[PDB]
């Protein structure tokens, strides 16, 4: 029984190598898929020459980052200025468009990212708050009611219907699952085969 | 009668599509619009 | 702190109080200790340019001696002069240090449906008793376990590989590239300057993240920063000897990283205080004495595989009980 | 010696008075032996004077003795159950003896089938865990570079970028203009009480001591790494350089120095001197 022992041995060597290879390859694939961040902190995106840093063109954000002093924000100003006709975009809806079009990110406001990401599913609010800001009631210097503006502003925040208005208008296991299919299928197939064998009987 | 001006930006000013655009305030509505 | 009323030149203690005492016993100086009105170490202002806190006060020449843990910074050297270094110092970073985890890297519905399939294939094998059919069924079962156990090893492989690639944060650049633990210091810091006015770009971006969230990131006091680190991941950049005499009495904390820069706190005086040089001389005399070091003594003092082991042993006992049932 | 054999005169070789490599200080003065040649304290500045730009405009430099570049000199049967948590294996063998012991109790086929399936499930799990954990271990070791391009070590705040203190290399990086080299100059200036070091043998020492790299010369890295094995020649040539025959401006034989220098390179005993002195499973 050594002739068949020769084929049993080589067959074990073969099936073991192919199984070990397959588990290796699936190990490497899942590992690479998991190890990719890919761009979360904004400083990486500033270094990321393959992604496009972008801002609402000639904007207050361009005033912040373009006239900045912090070093990574300074490199962001340099890259935002550098290929700027390829890199800057004016309209906010066009900002969402270039976000939903290619690898360009719209450096939008916080509430801008809020209303957009609540409105649209496939856009992620990457990064944290890069700085602090606030949309304030602008007026001319020495206004006729600037003190009254801040006064009734604190009254309305005390009235809190501003936040009411914020709510009002500013509102694995499936990966490998095909194994179960192959299982059921072959099960039924061999059930049929055994039924055919009973018929033969 | 104060000149209250803006550049529309969603959704701050909803810029609702009232193709029959009225005058001034009745022209458009939104969060910043109702805030004003 | 004690059970009576003291004040002024009696309401304090520490190592720097002993520094005042022994420096007094050397130089023959008399002194009254007064705190900082601004409540901070103070800095040259962001736009006014003038010093703040005790740096403003000695900049105003409103008080003669400044024996505090005060950093001898070259920017601070222009605002006022200092003696020789009292205690050598540097910035360092301070931060704190089951039976499902067997089945962890496979998502739980899959491992449920697995056992369902095991019962199902066992049912089909029982129904085969109404052997080529037996063989085909056994072979699909082979393929099944193989994909499942193999993909299992892949998931546990990768999910072990990433977590063994992440931890810890044990360097300055380690705290720099991360954005998870909040990194800062107390307000008006010469430490916060030496981060903030630095040119080492890692420390520069750390200043960018700190002064970015400067309302919540930066602290007001070193004890306040200690509470911010012991409460949550607001890790503090802090001074060396402070990190030591904090860490020796708080085991839940830890002193990560090395030495960011090299500094030394010491006696500060306004430009033209004549006792500055003689004070530095007697400070060298006290460094030759060792009462500095004596004062430093006196004041500055089966993860988851265990889960499946349990599972197997439980199975063992259950089936031994089943064997008792068979004997019955 | 062969240079004087060409030029037929003697040479009072003296120590450089400062002994530094010499650099143009902010007082306008070249320091060190570059100071000695800017002083006319000596005429034949015969050393490994790196012929650089600020070395050029302060004193004449003849044809180079050799080429040069800036390089980084940096540091460098029990794995059987080692990927497993090394106390688990004792509990494993105890479990094997136990599961056989339950079977031997089951001697005196479904009850045995129960513990068979249990033992099989546990066996599959833990050798899958072993292969996974050894996979993670071999993967992390392979994926570390750790620092090869010098720009990384410039960004790497945990390794210490270091140069021969007030050196020609300190000029070449400190007066540089390329951005990563500029950040390297900033970090070289920044914590310099920790960061700069003077003597070249002390440079090899501090490289052999902690995570500081000596930004040394090419032939420096050559003679050192051939002398000592544990030091790796990280990076490529950062730039081009050459230790040239310095002299005062308009020397008595500077053109003749370059001439007989090309003669000696043509005589090729210079390269002869380069050999003779610059010598899993």
């Amino acid at each position: 029984a050594l002739s068949t022992r020769i084929v049993s041995g080589v067959w074990w060597a073969f099936t073991l190598i192919i199984i070990s290879s397959y588990t290796a390859n699936l190990a490497a694939f899942l590992t690479v898929q998991r190890m990719e961040v890919p761009v979360e902190s904004a400083d990486d995106l500033a270094d990321q020459t393959n992604i496009e840093y972008g801002t609402i063109h000639a904007g207050s954000t361009m005033t912040f980052f373009q006239n900045s002093r912090y070093q990574t924000y300074q490199r962001m100003w340099n890259y935002m200025q550098s290929k700027q006709p390829s890199v800057f975009v004016k309209s906010t809806e066009e900002g969402i468009a270039r976000v939903l079009n290619s690898r360009y990110a719209f450096l939008l406001e916080s509430t801008m990212n809020e209303y957009h990401r609540r409105l649209n599913c496939n856009l992620t609010q990457i990064g944290g708050l890069l700085d602090t800001k606030g949309y304030g009631i602008g007026m001319p210097l020495g206004s006729p009611f600037r003190d009254e503006i801040t006064l009734a502003i604190l009254q309305l925040q005390e009235n809190n219907r501003l936040e009411i208005l914020k709510r009002k208008w500013w509102e694995g296991m499936e990966n490998i699952g095909g194994i179960f299919v192959v299982l059921i299928a072959g099960l039924i197939i061999a059930v049929f085969v055994a039924v055919m064998e009973f018929i033969y009987k | 009668t104060l000149v209250v001006t803006t550049i529309l930006e969603n959704p701050y000013v909803m810029r609702r599509p009232n193709f029959q655009a009225l005058s001034g305030n009745e022209r458009f509505e939104g969060f910043c619009v109702d805030m004003l | 702190k004690s059970d009576k009323p003291l004040y002024g030149n009696d309401r304090f203690e520490g190592y720097c109080i002993d520094l005042l005492r022994e420096l007094s016993t050397i130089l023959g100086f008399t002194y009254e200790i007064r705190l900082v009105e601004d409540g901070k170490y103070g800095a040259q202002d962001d736009v006014n340019g003038q010093w703040n806190g005790m740096v403003r006060e000695l900049i105003d020449h409103k008080a003669d001696l400044a024996v505090a843990p005060l950093a001898i910074t070259y920017v601070r050297e222009k605002v006022i002069d200092f003696s020789k270094p009292f205690m050598t110092l540097g910035i360092s970073i301070l931060y704190r240090k089951g039976v499902f985890s067997f089945l962890n890297p496979l998502s739980p519905d899959i491992w449920m449906y697995v056992l369902l399939a095991y019962l199902g294939v066992s049912v089909v094998l029982f129904v085969i008793a109404r052997a080529l059919s037996t063989r085909i069924v056994g072979g699909i079962w082979w393929f099944f376990t193989l994909i499942i156990i193999s993909s299992y090893t892949a998931n546990l492989a990768a999910f072990l590989t990433v977590e063994r690639m992440e931890s810890p944060i044990d360097s300055a650049d380690d705290l720099a590239k991360q954005t998870k633990i909040e990194y800062g210091a107390v307000e008006d810091g010469a430490t916060m300057t030496f981060f903030k006015k630095s040119k080492i770009s890692t420390y520069d971006k750390m200043w960018a993240f700190m002064s970015s969230r400067r309302q919540s990131v930066l602290v007001k006091s070193n004890e306040e920063g200690i509470q911010r680190v012991l409460t949550s991941d607001y890790a503090f950049l802090m001074e060396s000897t402070t990190i030591e005499f904090v860490t020796q009495r708080n085991c839940n904390l830890t002193q990560i990283g090395g030495l960011i820069d090299s500094k030394g706190y010491g006696v500060g005086t306004p430009m033209g205080s004549p006792y500055r040089d003689k004070i530095t001389i007697a400070i060298l005399q006290l460094q030759e004495e060792g009462k500095l070091h004596m004062m430093k003594e006196k004041w500055w003092r089966v993860q988851n595989i265990g889960g499946i082991f349990i599972v197997l042993a439980a199975g063992l006992v259950l089936s031994v009980f089943v064997a008792v049932g068979e004997f019955l | 010696r062969e240079l004087a054999e060409l030029l037929r005169f003697r040479y009072r070789l003296r120590l450089v008075e400062d002994g530094l490599y010499g650099a143009p200080e902010p007082n306008g003065s070249w320091t060190g032996m570059v100071g000695e040649l800017i002083n006319r304290k000596a005429d034949l500045a015969v050393a490994a004077f790196t012929i650089t730009a600020e070395r050029e405009k302060v004193i004449d430099f003849s044809k180079p003795f050799m080429t040069l570049g800036i390089s980084i000199l940096y540091r460098v049967y029990f794995s059987f159950l080692d990927p497993f948590s090394p106390a688990v294996w004792l509990f494993m063998l105890l479990a094997y003896l136990a599961v056989s012991v339950v079977l031997f109790l089951a001697a005196r086929a479904l009850s045995t089938r129960i513990v068979s399936g249990v033992w099989w499930a546990f066996t599959l799990i833990i050798i899958s865990s072993y292969t996974a954990n050894l996979a993670a271990f071999l993967t992390v070791q392979r994926m570390e570079v750790p620092v090869e391009s010098a720009d990384d070590l410039a960004d790497q705040t945990n390794i210490e970028y270091g140069t021969i203190h007030a050196g020609s290399t300190m000029t070449f990086f400190q007066n540089s203009r390329y951005q990563t080299y500029q950040r390297m100059w900033n970090y070289m200036q920044s914590k310099q009480p920790s960061v700069f070091v003077k003597s070249t043998e002390e440079g090899i020492a501090r490289v052999l001591n902690s995570r500081y790299a000596f930004l040394l010369e090419s032939t420096m890295n050559e003679y050192h790494r051939r002398l000592n094995c544990n030091l790796t020649q990280i990076g490529g040539l950062l730039d081009t350089k050459g230790y040239g025959i310095g002299m005062p401006l308009g020397s008595p034989f500077r053109d003749e120095i370059t001439l007989a220098i090309l003669q000696l390179q043509e005589n090729n005993r210079l390269e002869i001197l380069k050999r003779k002195w610059w010598e899993g499973m």
